[PDB]
């Protein structure tokens, strides 16, 4: 049922007086006077100490805990009682004590208990194992607590950091900080942002200061944090201790129940435990006439000062900065009028001399005027120096009467004997009206009453309206019940749960809502929450009441477009708008308004109008007394306002423009309103920026992004960027503005010319420094057309500015936008973060943009600073020379042919090979191609999607070839070693007995592999291994005797290593031609666009060119691409975790669970994800839901006992497997066996093992599509071929009728993957980048004796074909035979010149090529020319063993050792353990890693399984390099270095 | 009575729903001129209702038809507007791509009806022709679009030899001359293209309209182009003087 949330919302907020009566303490009395009435409450005497109750000495604390109490002799009375609960118990703690009773030291006791859990045996604190979060209600208090703990925690090395709405800690700063002091709103936003989810699990202690804020309208923020924590603790079983600090208020037992605090840890200390007994006087003004009422207040203030004049110090709080001086002078004048001023200052006192002396130094004239009389003022408008001085003078008791603002009670621990609160009404800009002062302010003000140890009792005078007297009485007499305000924020709070995904259904919402304090209050007081006694009896659990509340909110959130709510099933799904809304704390009404009003054609005026129409400002009203002032401001508004000046919306707009213009306002309330508007503007405009970015409106996005800077910089975008440097005087910049000198031209002027231009030579050098420090970025672009509809743009960014941590911080963010020709549509957007650590390195970003018909003339690449005004660069990319590639030929139609049975193969021996492989009938694709492959000897290319059984086609060629020519040799090349291992092992098992010939897998050892190729009839090899052997084909008759060459996964030619593959394939046809020996080429690949071009290059007939569509898979594939709008991958992982579990319920189904395969980017991710899935299954109450066999199955128990890894064994026991590169092959085999048998439903595998695993699943889940490349410090996208491989594993044609695929990737990559996964892939050559090594090898063999011989070989390559199809990709200017020939001639010259420069070859008569010794060495040992040149340049006559390791480690062959994230830290720890290592090594360089690993190997240091595997590869590579050095040194005639090698 | 004129700029996108070629013509002898819908639609929205603005345009021949002319780039230039005239420097825009085009366009915006041209238009074209020896008036033609209510009309014109000689002969404010006349004027064949995109060249500093910056403006005024998108009229960078009085 739909409910009215407004009627149920407590409009009174903190003023809700739920108690109908107030009971006064004994001895309280009433005094009625002529103009005012006083109600006096006597000071409560401290209760006597109980039997055995003694103060715990600091020496009684553990010695490791004593440094936190340096300077303290013993704990107080309360701290002593809580010592067991605080220091010795881990249970939740709720402390109800009077204000000022030393709660801060109690918090410190709880910290030590956790430090003791993380105290190492050497006495150090494991600072990285735990984090402590302190919630404080105000920023000023946060600053106070940080300063205090900095002194108290300094002996422990503990880092204390401030995290507030304005002070955002970076993630690196977050890591270095163990104790974070923050505001509720900041912690909520932090938890809402998701970035710190990995950090939230490390939070072991949460201290909630002044938790009684629950009675305030801000109370729901604390509820959200607590409920989130409890739900996280209960679901994840991560223990975090909750410490609630509260005032002595009713319902504390409910708060304890809400906080899950056991009664043993519920501590209530009455007002007698206040350190100074406080006598209280409540003055309720009975005057009905507001003016007489106001006048009576002034009488009271003077009277009470005179009652205390010369007796005790009085601290008078006021609400306004202006009120400080006006009231102080008026009372002083009243003191002057009655000649009572001398009572404050004794004539001739040193303090009078001090105050007069300090008055001469005081910059504030009003303070200077008041200081000689012993009066002072303190308010936020005063400078910090004068304020601190006044604080000191009162602490020294010089100031007798101090007038101050609430900030002193919140920002300075300055207690006074007497506190007077003049009036309790404060102007609330959020409500637009005058409201009563908050309880916290009163408690903080009253908290300063009575100086401990100096005053025997304190006196608190509160001046208020007679109607409100009972409320403040209820507050201080333990009678004001804490009530929930959650109704006011229930929608926003519920949205956060939906955005966090912790609530997805009304059942989950009802459960989540059952944790709120509101629910406890609704159960305890239904009549207050609009629930009748009869209704509460019919629904004792308030399930209907809650569900009606939730249903209303869901409809509102659904109507706002933040969620998708199925009213029947109750299913709730988060939208992108909800995420944005939650992240910036915007109301759903304002977002709904924005959704309605935002259009691409919005002007700057509409943006201000839409902003001013935000529902956050709905309570702002136009005051009559301010229209005239607004009238002056309206005349000064630079941006026109469309609304009438009488409308509240217009007022908001005017205020924003004035703040940006830094205009001076006269009305204090208007000035207060301006700050309120200005404070909200920063987050709201930032949210709007995300919205327009999501819709892709380029021109509008640039505008809104500029406006965000204007809010931050408080200036209009037309002003010179130099105004952003607050250290530069504005007058200097204005002199440039007055000269209209362009900013761009200032970069070319020298410091003297600049100084002379402004007529200030002294400022020329500082300005030039600031000028050269202003962020400027240079752009160069490489334009690469991929298809007729898609083009890759590779953008290299060069920083052209001097980094300054005080200006730029640790990192600066930039937005890269690719806009269309019109600048209307965002074709691409990306966030670039330049880090201080990389501020000197160039960053290359590769991106792909769609191309439209008609062809646009050009595109614009725009880089915009996120914070800096004017720091943008635009680069137009012209298409005038864009030669679009030819239209691909139409794909081969899948003929509806009758499936060929396995009996169709005439050889009975061959039928067993397929019968053993599970084939009963051939699939349609295999059937159509079978006849051409098995009956004919023609060259054939078959491009078909993964899962169609392409591997069987290679086998048919092998089986037929040895059947017809058993004596002829066959070679099968596959680019992946893991696939080669699979194919070899399986074929050795199945095919070798049926063919009767030796099958061999090459190993890479030149000498041994040659024996294998001679011994083996069928050679399985990688391209690289086969290339080394095929070089000497002229002398190797066994190579000449190769008659069948199979190239599988030919699409890998488009990968990084395809250049070797192309050369190997190219040489095979050349050899085939030279020997008059036709070598049949059988090409198997995924679906390609240019399949005919490769077929033609391979000599395949048009009839033998089969290219089926990706949709023609024998098993239909359902591909769902889910996008995550998180640029931080570690944060994105945690955002993907729960959708994966949800996908299992949605796609793999309940009741009939089907096998699901989950790919993760790294080994380190395998185990955490597996635990999370088990945790969610446990959270669902079905931890073993994924297991399908009986737990007591002897084979399962036997297989369980065979698992070596206990954590794997435990995970498998619940039906969820995980694998990684360090898992033993037996355990891998078991998991594979269990998955194929469907014993386990889920298996976790890293991307590196996709070619290693043989498992196929119904559901394939790709968790993220990025991996960290530590060489470039960038997270690199998964190769599309690897992606197709993973998707290819979604194939169970005998067990499942269909297949499901869920690809989770970044939103910016959705279109990229969506295109290339549905459409065939275009394959282009990369041979141009590796020609040198290939050129050198053929010259050494005298295959290339002149430059033309090199050109002739190139005509056999695939490159030559593709150069005609996409010239601009290869920088060709035309498609004519001349342009093709001319470009080829230049490429040959450049390659050969480079080989000549490397002294690998010598060119005689500028035409004939002669191989040099360096070329022979490189070719023989298969080493890159770059390493051989380096050795020639680096090896010296005196090079020693240590230097040899350094030189060898720097070789290009080690440039491909993988650098993992944070691996430098492990390498740093190793370097500290190895002798003689340099401390200033670049631990992120793989050459440094290899150098350290070489020394560790020689030292036999036990390395990790990852580093051990790396060490094995390194040592094998090193052997060739050492042998290569020997030949290089012998050519130079150096004996001793050769001996060292 | 200014500020509403800034406000009125909002709605310029609406007129783009009702663009019309004012196709009352028969002179198929006109080397028929083809303008593309993309840059036109932008040039509408970047305009200012109560003043003229103008630019120069550069052309390609289709390779298969020498006499059909495609307008392929607009150069916006540093300019000071007026209600019913426009101020353009003697400085000529120039760039490699413009020299690699065939160079023929100039166009201006009309607030209202245009039962006949302005002499400022003709004298501009005549002066332009007098400077642009490359141009040739028989090749080069002049174009007007009008802010008809809720709509735009497109119409295009040529200057006859008697047209050029009049402008050559004339040097006047010329409100009601003789020779400001149909033998001196000509109407010529022109067309709108949805079939392809064009693009804008703009000044090197972007700021094309001056008006209150007319103190900065000069008829001499050296400038260059850059290949950037056009900033709209009431963009902040055009209007900064309104922000500089209210500094304190």
């Amino acid at each position: 049922k739909m409910l009215d949330l407004n009627d149920l919302t407590f409009s009174q907020g903190s003023h809700l007086m739920s108690n109908k009566r107030c009971e006064l303490p004994d001895g309280s009395y009433r005094r009625q006077k002529k103009s005012y009435e006083e109600i006096h409450v006597p000071a409560l005497k401290p209760r006597p100490f109980a039997e055995g109750e003694k103060l715990v000495s600091v020496s009684e604390l553990p010695k490791w805990a004593q440094p936190a109490f340096d300077g303290y002799k013993s704990l107080n009375r309360i701290q002593s009682r809580l010592c067991d609960s605080a220091l010795r118990s881990k249970e939740h703690l709720l402390l109800c004590a009077p204000t000022g009773a030393g709660k801060t030291n109690v918090a410190l006791l709880t910290m030590l208990q956790e430090i003791g859990n993380h105290l190492a045996e050497d006495g150090s604190v494991k600072l990285d194992e735990f984090k402590i979060v302190y919630i404080a209600p105000m920023k000023s208090l946060v600053q106070e607590m940080v300063g205090s703990f900095s002194k108290r925690l300094a002996p422990f090395g503990i880092t204390v950091g401030e995290m507030t709405g304005d002070a955002q800690m970076s993630k690196e700063q977050f890591m270095a900080t163990q104790v974070i002091v923050c505001t509720p709103e900041k912690y909520d936003v932090v938890t809402r942002k998701g970035g710190e989810r990995a950090y939230n699990q490390m939070v072991r202690l949460l201290i909630i200061d002044e938790i009684h804020l629950l009675h305030d309208d801000r109370g729901p923020v604390l509820e959200s944090i607590v409920v989130r924590t409890i739900r996280q603790m209960e679901q994840n079983h991560d223990e975090c201790r909750l410490v609630g600090l509260s005032a002595t208020l009713p319902n504390y037992q409910d708060v304890a129940t809400f906080l899950r605090v056991k009664p043993e840890h519920l501590h209530f200390f009455d007002n007698s435990y206040r350190p100074v007994p406080l006598e209280q006087q409540y003055i309720g003004v009975t005057e009905k006439k507001a003016l007489k009422r106001f006048q009576a207040m002034n009488e009271v203030v003077y009277d009470k000062i005179m009652e205390h004049a010369g007796k005790s110090q009085v601290l008078v709080f006021v609400h306004s900065r202006k009120e400080t001086a006006k009231t102080a002078k008026a009372i002083r004048d009243a003191c002057l009028e009655k000649d009572t001023l001398s009572a404050f200052m004794r004539e001739g006192s040193a303090s009078t001399e001090i105050l007069r002396t300090e008055a001469e130094q005081a910059k504030n004239l009003d303070l200077k005027d008041l200081l000689p009389y012993g009066f002072a003022i303190h308010h936020a408008g005063m400078n910090r120096v004068d304020r601190t001085l006044v604080e000191d003078l009162f602490a020294d008791r010089h100031i007798q009467v101090l007038f101050s603002t609430a900030t002193l009670a919140w920002g300075v621990n300055l207690p006074a004997h007497t506190v007077i609160i003049k009036g309790t009404q404060i102007y609330n800009p959020e409500k637009g009206r005058w409201t009563e002062l908050g309880a916290l302010d009163i408690m903080q003000m009253l908290g300063r009453a009575g100086r401990p140890q100096y005053d025997d009792r304190g006196e608190g005078i509160l001046i208020t309206n007679h109607s409100e007297l009972q409320y403040y009485l209820s507050l201080m007499n333990q009678q004001l019940p804490v009530e929930s305000q959650m109704v006011s924020r229930l929608t926003d709070m519920l949205n956060a749960e939906v955005v966090l995904g912790t609530v997805s259904s009304v059942s989950e919402a009802t459960n989540w809502l059952g944790y709120t304090f509101l629910f406890v209050r609704m159960l305890k007081n239904p009549t207050l929450y609009g629930i009748t006694h009869e209704q509460a009896r019919a629904d004792p659990l308030l399930e209907q009441r809650r569900a009606d509340l939730i249903h209303t909110a869901c409809v509102l959130l659904d109507k706002a477009g933040l969620i998708k709510y199925d009213k029947r099933s109750g299913i709730i799904q988060a939208t992108e708008l909800g995420r944005i809304a939650s992240h910036f704390y915007c109301t759903y009404e304002s977002m709904q308004t924005y959704n309605k009003l935002l259009v691409e054609t919005c002007s700057d005026i509409d943006l201000f109008r839409i902003f001013s129409m935000s529902s956050e400002f709905k309570l702002l009203s136009v005051r009559d007394e301010e229209k005239l002032e607004l009238q002056k401001m309206a005349e000064h508004a630079p941006i026109p306002i469309k609304e009438n000046l009488d409308e509240a919306s217009a007022k908001t707009n005017v205020l924003l423009q004035a703040y940006i213009s830094q205009l001076k306002l006269e009305g204090f309330a208007l000035q207060a309103d301006m700050v309120f508007v200005a404070q909200s503007a920063g987050r709201l405009f930032r949210a709007l920026f995300e919205i327009v970015l999501w819709r892709g409106w380029a021109g509008l996005a640039q505008k809104v992004l500029t406006l965000c800077k204007m809010v931050t910089q408080r200036q209009w975008g037309s002003l010179n960027p130099l105004h952003q440097f607050k250290k530069i005087p504005s007058e200097v910049v204005r002199s440039i503005d007055k000269k209209n000198y362009s900013f761009d031209r200032l970069y070319d002027l020298d410091q003297h010319q600049l100084g002379d231009l402004i007529k200030m030579p002294k400022m020329g050098k500082p300005l030039f420094k600031f000028i050269r420090q202003f962020p400027k970025l240079e752009m160069t672009t490489l334009i690469q057309p991929i298809t007729r509809t898609t083009m890759r743009i590779e953008l290299t960014i060069t920083p052209d500015f001097k980094w300054d941590e005080k200006v730029h911080g640790s990192a600066e963010g930039f937005w890269i936008f690719i806009e269309d020709t019109d600048g209307e549509k965002i074709l691409h957007h990306e966030f670039f973060l330049l880090k201080q650590k990389f501020c000197s390195d160039e960053h290359v970003v590769k991106m792909i943009v769609p191309m439209f018909d008609p062809m646009p003339p050009l595109y614009y690449v725009r880089i915009v600073s996120d914070r800096w005004i004017g720091a943008e660069t635009v680069l137009p990319i012209s298409f005038r020379h864009l030669i679009l590639p030819e239209k691909y030929p139409p794909p081969t139609e899948l003929l509806d042919l009758q499936p060929l049975p396995i009996s169709a193969v005439t050889n009975k021996e061959f039928q067993t090979v397929f019968a053993e492989s599970g084939f009963k009938v051939f699939n349609p694709i295999q059937t159509q191609v079978f006849r051409t492959v098995f009956e004919s000897n023609e060259n054939v290319i078959v491009c078909a999607p993964n899962g169609s059984g392409k591997t069987a086609i290679a086998e048919l060629a092998v089986l037929r070839h040895f059947e017809n020519t058993p004596e002829a040799k066959a070679v099968y090349i596959t680019p992946m070693e893991d696939m080669a291992t699979k194919v070899y092992a399986d074929w050795k098992r199945r095919l070798e007995p049926a063919i009767g010939h030796t099958i061999v897998l090459l190993t890479g050892e030149q000498t041994m592999d040659l024996k294998l190729a001679q011994r083996g009839q069928l050679i399985i090899s990688t391209p690289e291994r086969w290339d080394n052997i095929s070089r000497r084909w002229k002398q190797r008759k066994s190579v000449q005797n190769v008659k069948l060459f199979i190239a599988d996964d030919l699409h890998m030619i488009g990968a990084s290593n395809g250049a070797v593959f192309e050369v190997v394939c190219s040489r095979t046809r050349y050899i085939s031609s030279q020997l008059e020996s036709a070598v049949r080429v059988v090409a198997l690949s995924s679906s390609l666009t240019n399949a005919r071009d490769l077929g033609m290059w391979l000599g395949c007939s048009a009839s033998a060119t089969f290219n089926f569509m990706p949709s023609t898979r024998p098993v239909p594939l359902d591909l769902e691409i889910k996008s995550f709008n998180l640029s931080h991958n570690a944060s994105r992982f945690a955002a993907m975790e729960r959708p994966v579990y949800q996908a299992i319920c949605r796609h793999a189904g309940k009741l009939e669970p089907k096998p699901a395969l989950v790919f993760v980017p790294v080994r380190r991710q395998t185990r955490p994800v597996a635990v999370a899935l088990l945790t969610m299954a446990l959270a669902d109450g079905a931890p073993k839901r994924f297991l399908r066999l009986a737990e007591h199955d002897d084979t399962f128990q036997a297989l369980l006992a065979d698992i070596e890894d206990e954590s794997l064994r435990e995970s498998v026991s619940c039906g969820v497997g995980f694998l990684h590169e360090g898992t033993a092959p037996k355990d891998v085999h078991i998991v594979q066996q269990l998955f194929e048998s469907n014993a386990i439903q889920v298996c976790v595998v890293p991307r590196g093992m996709c070619y290693q695993i043989e498992m196929s699943a119904y559901l394939v889940v790709v968790m993220d599509t990025q991996f960290y490349n530590g060489k470039y410090h960038v997270y690199e996208d998964y190769p599309i071929a690897d992606m197709l491989h993973m998707v290819g594993l979604a194939n169970r044609p005998i067990l499942d009728s269909d297949a499901k695929c869920v690809v989770m990737c970044q939103t910016s990559k959705r279109a990229y993957y969506k295109k290339f996964l549905c459409d065939p892939l275009p394959v282009e050559s990369h041979l141009d980048h590796c020609l040198h090594d290939h050129f050198n090898a053929e010259i050494v063999t005298k295959t290339i004796e002149n430059k033309q011989d090199a050109i002739d070989y190139l005509t056999w390559t695939l490159l030559y074909r593709r150069m005609t199809q996409n010239p601009n990709y290869y920088n060709l200017q035309g498609t004519t035979h001349r342009h093709l020939s001319d470009a080829l001639s230049e490429l040959v010259e450049l390659t050969l010149k480079d080989l000549e420069n490397s002294k690998c070859i010598a060119v005689k008569d500028e035409m004939d090529t002669v191989s040099l010794n360096l070329g022979m060495i490189a070719s023989y040992y298969y080493i890159s020319y770059q390493t051989i040149e380096l050795f020639s340049m680096s090896l010296k006559e005196k090079t020693k063993t240590r230097a040899l390791i350094e030189i060898i480690s720097a070789s290009s062959e080690f440039g491909n050792v993988p650098m993992r994230h944070k691996e430098d830290v492990i390498l740093r720890q190793l370097a500290e353990r190895l002798p003689g290592q340099l401390k200033n090594q670049k631990f992120t360089d793989p050459h440094v890693k290899v150098n350290l690993l070489i020394h560790a190997h020689l030292s036999r240091v036990k390395l990790t399984a990852e580093l051990n595997k790396d060490t094995e590869l390194i040592v094998l590579r090193a052997c060739r390099l050492v042998q290569a050095c020997v030949d290089v040194l012998s050519s130079n005639g150096w004996l001793s270095p050769a001996i060292h090698a | 009575e200014w500020r509403v004129r800034a406000i009125s700029s909002t709605n310029l996108h609406l007129r783009t729903q009702h663009i019309y070629v004012n196709s009352d013509d028969v002179k198929d002898t006109g080397y028929t001129y083809i303008l593309p819908k993309n840059i036109l639609k932008k040039f509408i929205t970047i305009s200012d209702l109560r003043t003229q603005i103008a630019g120069f345009m550069y052309g390609v021949s289709p390779p298969d038809n020498p006499q059909v002319k495609e307008i392929r780039c607009i150069v916006l230039v540093p300019q000071t507007g007026s209600h019913q005239q426009v101020n353009l420097p003697t400085q000529l825009p120039d760039h490699e791509l413009l020299r690699d085009f065939e160079p023929l366009g100039w166009m201006h915006t009309q607030p209202n009806e245009l039962p006949q041209l302005s002499p400022q238009d003709v004298t501009t074209h005549a002066k332009l022709l007098t400077d642009n020896i490359s141009w040739d008036g028989e090749k080069t033609v002049m174009i007007t679009c009008s802010f008809t209510p809720g709509s735009v009309s497109l119409t295009a014109y040529k200057l006859t030899p008697s047209g050029y000689e009049w402008g050559k002969a004339n040097t006047d404010k010329g409100n009601n001359p003789k020779g400001y006349m149909p033998t001196h004027y000509e109407k010529v064949q022109m067309l709108l293209s949805d079939r392809f995109l064009g693009y804008f060249m703009v000044p090197s500093n972007g700021v094309w309209n001056y008006n209150f910056q007319g103190q900065r403006w000069s008829p001499a005024m050296k400038f260059d182009v850059c290949l950037s998108n056009p900033k709209e009229y009431y963009h902040e960078d055009h209007r900064p003087v309104h922000f500089h009085n209210f500094k304190a």
